């Protein structure tokens, strides 16, 4: 409402607000709550159309790495995907630096396999991955992280 | 866009070239079976890239690799650009490009 | 008169983790923001050293309103009325209760890292196979040499000899807030760059600079040798010393350069003996 | 009177995978940061000091809280309730619940490489055929010398008598957490740089620096016998001591150098015997 | 910039001219309607610029590669740049330059 | 009380292509990097070693909870539930399962170093004549040096205190190390030895071996190893030299004066591992 | 500046000028419209270079040619150092700088 009134764009800084401020996520709750919410205004976001393109790149990545766990899954032992997903947001929080961070999103892009929209936008995806500050694309890996929906 | 970008879209564009051309030879030299190994050719792909440890052993790989893959007319056309990209900029960043170019590798239709 | 003395700090190069923010997660970020060019860098606060020096008061024998019960981790006041004319930290520091309250002689800053903050971080677990929520977890550090500028008033102290103890404790500055178990950083000084003058302007706020952006290397700014060069802050009234004086001496023409007619000493104990019979002299003492 | 005890030793040279990180993939990687001169150097956490310190204390006699089990991978703890009066440990490094919560009489900084890690990379492999996930994996090692800087507050200490366990632990260091089985580094020390001195002012920081890229020779420094040149650091509260004597000794104009009056000792036993003896008779043990 | 790099592609241009001597070459000695070999000639070249073993090894093959190649005017121009550069250096970034030639040859035909 | 046994030991001259790192190419290139003065060097993989006395031990009978098959070159395992009392491996080198699961390890060993600086030494293979394929043309690494490793046992770690007496027979008469012993056969006994059996943590006997002198094989001890020694610390009495090194140390002047000729110093190796076990079963009370 | 690199300019040069003088020679000995060998005449020099056994073989073979250059100018004001080099490094190292002086002679016309 504030950045409605102040007539500039409402995704100022949610993120912010909902985790870097929101530690005890009294709002992030609220952005489980009202994550999809967020989505659509940020689909209204023409901007975010990139990182809504990294987004799909990013969850089409782990569909691969998922993929290649069942495979490796045993017969009849449950497969540990939530566990892998806590285990993908700590690997990610863990990243420190730039070169770090990069090194790993890289490595798990590869690891994903063949990925159809990083195909289709091979250049905006590769110019927003050297361009925009690592920080930016742990938080929107994190998003895709979380709204992954098969 | 900046002129390092438009290098950096270069070697992506070099090294997926290169991984055309190696591929096409590992479906020439083994044509016979149900299939050639691609995935398991990109999978030890990527082992071999994060194996390297320092400048001299990834930047020996990836020459290699360049010239393992043939003809490279992205890399025909910038000789001088691409050739000092490799040369100055970190190993590690072009280890970030060549598995960014490994990921983005358009399957040819 | 109005005499006042002003200095910025350097200390030696080593590991440091000694202001930790409100940490997140399981990683404790260390207290960081902007600085030169536009590069985070780390800060350790100003109250840190204000408490350090607090406590080289108690520990050097002085009143010292504020009582810091070393084993209990408390704070206790020898007397519930503030007297700055008995007390040394009420006479320098200030105090405000909520007389009542006192402007302090004692104007410290920040302590800014001089080479900008990359994102180290060391991975802490603890032992045993026996792994609980508490079992491992992220300390963030940094590889610096810190920097602070303070600045006192002379003719402010209830007491004018009470600026001997102070000068020797910024020169034998106890361990500063942080974590000495894992990181222990000294922040004893290793340059200083003095001055004690009558009028207040002054032009050696932060007059250090890194040659290289990953370096102990701890030049001297440009700015404040152009400022010397230029006829301003009078080399009369500087004061520099510590590991620094090296790199001056081996400066191009330095025999020419006001630097040369400057105070200036190797060894910093030499440097505070004259500064304080200077300030002796000066304010009849 | 408050007396310290600041000091920096120097491992031996062999090879090292003590501190690994994270394991990003099949790489253990083995902790690095950068540090003079922007090279990548590879670190010890010192915690992993710590652990070894109290794990030398456990062995011989010296009641402590924190017993390692050596066969249940697990800590047992004799008394919940820490008493810093008779356990060595709580005394030592103090402790904290989430009480009195101490304040550790010893603080150490992490252990830093004294060359620069290029890649030094292993690989491993499981015997053969039948191959899984695990079969295939690498270890980063590094062949070079550590050394890390410690300090401890004697007067803290409630038991004076117990600084000698610990010189005696850091004499005879035990394994330093690491892949012992692949890479067996021993951690004890070849060259010490240990002053005892009366004011909480410490220098002999990481001085010890060689770089000479990949090489041996370790070096002292050029800052610390400039500092010691030049007056402070006074030669009768340094001890140096270990394969560094051969080095000084070698250096000309040694004779005449107030360096030389330091104690100086080839033999590390000799030159600790020494220092304890120091010890004892200022702190009337 | 950075007169390194300058004579950095200098020897890349150099090595790229020897080996278009030697294909001149080639071509020049088959004969009949036969297929010239130019695929196993570079596959040859990379085998025997991988195959090294230091310092005499590898720098007496880059004499005889750019003997072999003949007339070349890049290496005409900078005469002590260039043998500066063969002298010195470590022969494994040698090798590097020379890889990379190999692929950059190719813009030229 | 607590006892530890360590000890450097170099091998003898030869050929060697034991540690193969990740196959380049044709190339299978030896595991390298630098290691002293800046030169690359060669290193055999202490697992390989661990590997070798695993195998010694279940060679001459014992019991081994992982028995090489041999034929199928595949592991197996008498008993999923590692018994450290019962099994001897299992005893000495630990287990990671994934009683407790976990064991410490009773012996800790570095990495074989190459005593000489690695050049060049590839050398070629070629498969038979005619009908060549990809398979035809390989090259294989070697290296003409003399290997040097480290290695340290509690013996008051181990469950048994018998089971110390095996290991420094395994170590003396090692099986082959992994590697090429088709075409490479490069026997890792010891040709000189260094033994320091003390009861304190410090070792300071890392790497005692040293010569330089590029392809040669005079393989000398060390100046600053001689040179601790002369010190007083490392006492002579605690002190096991035995192998080719020794005649080496009498050629020496003013010997008899160095406090190097009071240790316990035999030109044979049997009779100095003879008298080490010896004051090892009496220090233990075997 | 590195007076040994000096003196491996000045070997260079020297190299240089004596095949100047066997050019000139052979140019000399042949008439009518034939084309000269010269292309010919570097393959027989570059052969002759690669065959050697160390020693005597190869310095022989340099003296003669030296000799049979002619007059060397730059050889008569450094006639020391050149003799000194010669007489000194390893004999693949000076073949390795004969052949680069081989690739390096073609700036003089």
């Amino acid at each position: 409402a504030d950045n409605l009134v102040k007539g500039i764009h409402w995704w100022s800084n949610f993120w912010e607000k909902l985790v870097i401020e929101d530690s005890k996520e009294y709002l992030f709750n609220q952005l489980f709550s009202n994550r999809e919410g967020f989505i659509i205004m940020a689909e209204n976001s023409e901007e975010d159309k990139q990182y809504l393109i990294f987004i799909k790149v990013f969850q089409q990545a782990m569909k691969g790495n998922f993929a290649k766990i069942y495979a490796k899954t045993e017969e009849g032992k449950d497969p540990p995907i939530k566990k892998k997903v806590e285990r993908l947001r700590a690997e990610l929080n863990y990243c420190y630096d730039e070169l770090s961070f990069k090194e790993y999103l890289s490595d798990f892009l590869v690891r994903g396999g063949l990925n159809k929209y990083f195909n289709e936008h091979q250049e905006e995806i590769a110019l927003l991955i050297k361009k925009s500050p690592w920080q930016e694309i742990r938080i929107w890996s994190l998003l895709a992280i979380a709204s992954y929906k098969p | 866009n900046s002129e390092e970008d438009k290098q950096y879209l270069i070697f992506i564009k070099v090294f997926q070239q290169a991984m055309k051309g190696n591929f096409a030879k590992i479906y020439a030299k083994t044509e016979e079976g149900k299939d050639p190994p691609i995935k398991k050719k990109v999978e030890r792909l990527r082992a071999e890239l994060n194996y390297c440890y320092d400048e001299l052993s990834f930047k020996e790989y990836l020459s290699d690799f360049l010239v393992r893959g043939g003809l490279n007319k992205y890399f025909n056309e910038h000789q001088e650009e691409i050739a000092l990209l490799i040369k100055k900029s970190p190993w590690q960043e072009i280890r970030i490009w060549s598995l960014l170019a490994i990921a983005s590798y358009k399957p040819k239709d | 008169p109005n005499y006042y003395l002003y200095g910025t700090v350097l200390t030696r190069y080593g590991l440091a983790s000694l202001n930790h923010d409100i940490r997140r997660g399981n990683k404790t970020i260390l207290q960081k923001g902007y600085w030169n060019n536009g590069k985070i860098h780390s800060f350790v606060g100003s109250s840190a050293i204000r408490w350090a020096l607090r406590f080289y008061l108690q520990k050097q024998g002085y009143l010292v309103n504020r009582v810091w019960d070393e084993e209990e981790h408390i704070n206790r006041l020898t007397s519930e009325d503030f007297d700055p004319e008995k007390f040394y930290d009420d006479d320098i520091f200030g105090f405000a209760l909520l007389p009542n309250q006192r402007m302090g002689a004692l104007g410290m800053n920040m302590a800014v890292s001089l080479t900008p903050y990359d994102g180290a971080v060391k991975l802490g677990a603890k032992s045993g196979r026996e792994k609980d929520s508490t079992s491992l977890h992220f300390t963030e550090y940094h590889a610096t040499r810190y920097q602070y500028y303070f600045g006192i008033d002379a003719t402010h102290l209830k007491d004018f000899s009470r600026i001997l103890p102070m000068i020797d404790g910024i020169m034998n500055l106890p361990k500063v807030g942080g974590s000495s178990n894992i990181f222990n950083y000294p922040f004893c000084p290793d340059s200083l760059v003095f001055q004690w003058t009558n009028h207040f302007a002054s032009y050696i706020s932060y007059c250090f600079e890194y040659c290289d952006p990953k370096s102990k290397e701890a030049k001297l700014s440009q700015e404040f040798i152009d400022e010397v060069e230029c006829g301003q802050i009078d080399p009369s009234k500087l004061w520099i010393g510590g590991t620094i004086v090296k790199d001056l001496q081996q400066l191009d023409n330095f025999e020419s350069s006001p630097l040369n007619k400057a105070h200036i000493y190797r060894n910093r104990n030499e440097m505070i003996e004259a500064l304080k019979t200077v300030i002796k002299r000066d304010l009849g003492l």
